Order: C-alpha cells, then sequence, then structure tokens
C-alpha cells in the first residue's frame, strides 16, 4: 500500500504488512509561532497516542493521510 | 534505516587536495539541507560547510575559498572538494543531514542535525610512510615495548601472539614534533615469572608492510 | 561567531545520580539550542532540539531547559548507557557552533597508582636518542602530577604523557609519561627519577634508576 511519508512529504510504498496510513500531531517548543508538528507514515497497526496533546488519525486507502 | 556514508578520505601533504563524497540511504539530498561537520581533539566539533535545500552554499571562515560543496541532483552524491589543505584540517569529517520538520504552518529546515554518517578520516602531514622502531621496556612487575617514529596511524600490538591479554595497556599514540607518531604498550606480570617466562610484543604497521617481534627481558 | 560554554568539561557520576550539564551562549539565541550524545568511535546522536523537545526514541530521563543564554541538560537518573560526551549546539545564526563537550565518566573509589620507571634500551641509544618512560598503572581519579628529575634538575618541555580510557572492568586510568633526551644529554647524567603525586597516595612516590647499573 502507499501512504504519504515525512520528512519529505511524498507517496511511498509501505513496508509490506503495513497497510495503515497515519497522521500524528504534537506540540513542539516552537508551537507558539509555528503550530503543531505533524508526522506521516505507514504502519501495520494504527498507533496509540502516548499521552498529552498527541492525537493520531488513521485510514486504510492509498495516500489517505493527506497533509493538513 | 536512513544512513549517510562518507568516502574519499586519506593522507595528503600540505597544499594537497581531497574530494569527499556522501551517499544517502532512504532519502534524496535535494530535499534537505546537507552539512559537513569535522571533529578533532583540539577544536572539537566544527561546522565546515552546508548546502541547503534550495541550492545555496555556505562555508565557515577558516575554510571559505578552499572548500567547495556541491550536489549532483538525482545522483545521490554530495561532495566536498577540499583544496590547499593544511595540517590544521586534520580531522574526522562527518556528512550531516539538516533536519526537516513539518508544522501546520509549513516546513522548517536545519533546526538541528538528525542524521550523521560514520565519518571519514582526513590527515594532512608532511611526513611519509615509515615503519616503527620497537624498543623494550625492560622490567608484580611491569614490562613493555616502545613503538616510536612511525607514520601514519595505526599500529597494532599484541603480546605472545595474542595469548597474553590480561593487564595489557596500549596507550593512544602521540604526534611528536618530528611529525611521527609514538606510543607504548605495557603489561603487568608476576615478579616470580621474570626469569622463566618469555614475553614477546608483536608490532604490526600495515601502511609500511612492517612487522617486528621484540623479546623483552630484564637486564 | 556565537561561543557556547559548556560546564563542566568533565564530571563523574554513579548509576542513579542526577546529572546536570549547563551551556551558556555569548548572546541571545532564543530556544534554538540542541543537545547531542556521542560515544567513543561513534558519531554524535541528536537528543534534544529546541532546548526542550526530545527526539523519538530518547528516554524520558533526559530533559532540557532554557531560553536566551542559559541552558541545561538533565539526566534524572544516570544509567550505564549514558556515560558519554554531551555537546550543545546553537542553530540561531551562521556559523553553526558547538560547545566543547561534557564527558560523563564512571565514579568509583580512589585507587593509588602503581608506578614504574624504564631506562632507555641500548638499541635506541645507538640512534642518538634516549626515551625514559614512567608508568602510572590503574588509578582513580585521572588527576595526577608527574615530575621528571635528572640529577635533581627539574625537567620541563621535553616530556609527553598519554592516558588510557576508563577501564571497562575496574574503571581505572593508566598513564605513561615519556621523557625524550638526546644521547649526549642522557650519558652526561646518572640519576633519573620520576616523582608521582596522587590523591590515593599517603605521600608522593618516587621511582629512579642509575644509568649503567
Amino acid at each position: 500500500r502507499r501512504c504519504f511519508t515525512t520528512p519529505s512529504v511524498r507517496s511511498e510504498r509501505c513496508p509490506p504488512g503495513q497497510e495503515v496510513c497515519y497522521t500524528k500531531t504534537w506540540t513542539d517548543g516552537h508551537g507558539g509561532s509555528r503550530g503543531k508538528r505533524v508526522d506521516l507514515g505507514c504502519a501495520a497497526t494504527c498507533p496509540t497516542p502516548k499521552k498529552k496533546d498527541i492525537k493520531i488519525i488513521c485510514c486504510s486507502t492509498d495516500n489517505c493521510n493527506t497533509f493538513p | 534505516e536512513v544512513q549517510l556514508v562518507e568516502s574519499g578520505g586519506g593522507f595528503v601533504q600540505p597544499g594537497g587536495s581531497l574530494r569527499l563524497s556522501c551517499a544517502a540511504s532512504g532519502f534524496t539530498f535535494s530535499n534537505f539541507d546537507m552539512h559537513w561537520v569535522r571533529q578533532s581533539p583540539g577544536k572539537g566539533l566544527e561546522w565546515v560547510s552546508g548546502l541547503d535545500h534550495s541550492g545555496g552554499a555556505h562555508y565557515a571562515g577558516s575554510v571559505k575559498g578552499r572548500f567547495t560543496i556541491s550536489r549532483e541532483d538525482a545522483k545521490n552524491s554530495l561532495d566536498l572538494q577540499m583544496n590547499n589543505l593544511r595540517v590544521d584540517d586534520t580531522a574526522v569529517y562527518f556528512c550531516v543531514r539538516g533536519t526537516l520538520y513539518h508544522y501546520t504552518s509549513g516546513s522548517y529546515y536545519s533546526d538541528a542535525f538528525d542524521i550523521w554518517g560514520q565519518g571519514t578520516l582526513v590527515t594532512v602531514s608532511s611526513a611519509s610512510v615509515k615503519g616503527p622502531s620497537v624498543f623494550p621496556l625492560a622490567p608484580t612487575a611491569a614490562l613493555g615495548c616502545l613503538v616510536k617514529d612511525y607514520f601514519p596511524e595505526p599500529v597494532t600490538v599484541s603480546w605472545n601472539s595474542g595469548a597474553l591479554t590480561s593487564g595489557v595497556h596500549t596507550f593512544p599514540a602521540v604526534l611528536q614534533s618530528s611529525g611521527l607518531y609514538s606510543l607504548s604498550s605495557v603489561v603487568t606480570v608476576p615478579s616470580s615469572s621474570l626469569g622463566t617466562q618469555t614475553y614477546i610484543c608483536n608490532v604490526n604497521h600495515k601502511p609500511s608492510n612492517t612487522k617486528v617481534d621484540k623479546k623483552v627481558e630484564p637486564k | 561567531e556565537i561561543v557556547l560554554t559548556q560546564s563542566p568539561s568533565s564530571l563523574s557520576a554513579s548509576v542513579g545520580d542526577r546529572v546536570t550539564i549547563t551551556c551558556q551562549a555569548s548572546q541571545d539565541i532564543s530556544n534554538y539550542l540542541n543537545w547531542y550524545q556521542q560515544k567513543p568511535g561513534k558519531a554524535p546522536k541528536l537528543l534534544i532540539y529546541a532546548a526542550s523537545s526530545l527526539e523519538s526514541g530518547v528516554p524520558s530521563r533526559f530533559s532540557g531547559s532554557g531560553s536566551g543564554t542559559d541552558f541545561t541538560l538533565t539526566i534524572s537518573s544516570q544509567q550505564p548507557e549514558d556515560f558519554a560526551t554531551y555537546y550543545c549546539q546553537q542553530a540561531n545564526s551562521f556559523p553553526y557552533t558547538f560547545g566543547q563537550g561534557t564527558k560523563v565518566e564512571i565514579k568509583r573509589t580512589v585507587a593509588a597508582p602503581s608506578v614504574f620507571i624504564f631506562p632507555p634500551s641500548d638499541e635506541q641509544l645507538k640512534s642518538g636518542t634516549a626515551s625514559v618512560v614512567c608508568l602510572l598503572n590503574n588509578f582513580y581519579p585521572r588527576e595526577a602530577k608527574v615530575q621528571w628529575k635528572v640529577d635533581n634538575a627539574l625537567q620541563s618541555g621535553n616530556s609527553q604523557e598519554s592516558v588510557t580510557e576508563q577501564d571497562s572492568k575496574d574503571s581505572t586510568y593508566s598513564l605513561s609519561s615519556t621523557l625524550t633526551l638526546s644521547k649526549a644529554d642522557y650519558e652526561k647524567h646518572k640519576v633519573y627519577a620520576c616523582e608521582v603525586t596522587h590523591q590515593g597516595l599517603s605521600s608522593p612516590v618516587t621511582k629512579s634508576f642509575n644509568r649503567g647499573e
């Protein structure tokens, strides 16, 4: 499957087995002037947010984790 | 996993030149700021030059005019042409990727240095390749071998063809004022065995195809 | 050029201790300061960016603080894998500059050095040069004072000393001091002495020989 992956945002073939695209956001030390960080990649299981303001969005179609 | 690999290092004389190259695994140079950072015992870590994502080059003052950083687009090759080298340029050179962090407001480059190559050794010296002289350090008792006047690093020292490893101390080499290196290798053994036990140090210097076995006994 | 002053250049810590490393910038750099960890023979590893933000995979015991000129790296509980050298690095303006580093070493009890002196071999004396070696074996801490004396004359500027890394087993250091003399200067004098001052010794220790016995 294909998902948008960071750092350089492009569609990439997921490592086989991984069929879930994800979007992960969190707050940096620069969040006041730049906003939330955002990570994009593949996964075999939708990640579980550690704690705090980490929110994770998952889907299961090609290139569904578009950049906000 | 994402990696960087350096190449093109070696030994050169003052005024000489060296062309370092860097090859990336898992990403494309043109999307990132790339940097060269060198490290030496004496000045520490030093940013040498950078080539940002948009194609502009930057250089440290001690290097500008002599070093040229460049990128071969879509060829996975970041190069650093180092001309008119000096002794002061002797260091381990790291290929370093500038970080690329994404926010809801966009992309930001080189907040930090997240990917570092294994490093390549650059040594500028007027000396030529030379085999070492091996002298005994005659004698719990201590004995050793003095490995003096060789170039370049490294040498390997074993004791009794590798059978003697406990209590062995091989000190880091020191660059003498003559431009040649020197070090000692020592080992502590019981005083009762000084008369009956044989002690050999085996010194190997690959750049000069030199191999010396020296017997060390009390006087 | 922004100057970064790391303090201390070196420090000893035990497992579980709280480690504090500071970094001071010669001018304001906001929070554009990073921290790296480096093991011997290896490349530095990014640990913290933007003064306080951790990289992925970095344990929670690492933390950072500060903005402007005064910055701190804290290891809440020193672990065995944390004995390394730590560097701060500013990303505020060109050129990128690093601190001199803070080498975290393994704390242990004081152990006095075992001292040996070695006269030059007759083989080397054929070359016109004489080397005299003083060995300091398995001691802690690193700080030691080695003084060379030739017929009671204090030597200065003609000796170099080399130090091993902290031993993987007992965490001790070893040091060699090498006195370099010409063959003519060596055979003019008779008594060669190495006096060692170390915290683990009751009083300084001298080792000596007489040329030709």
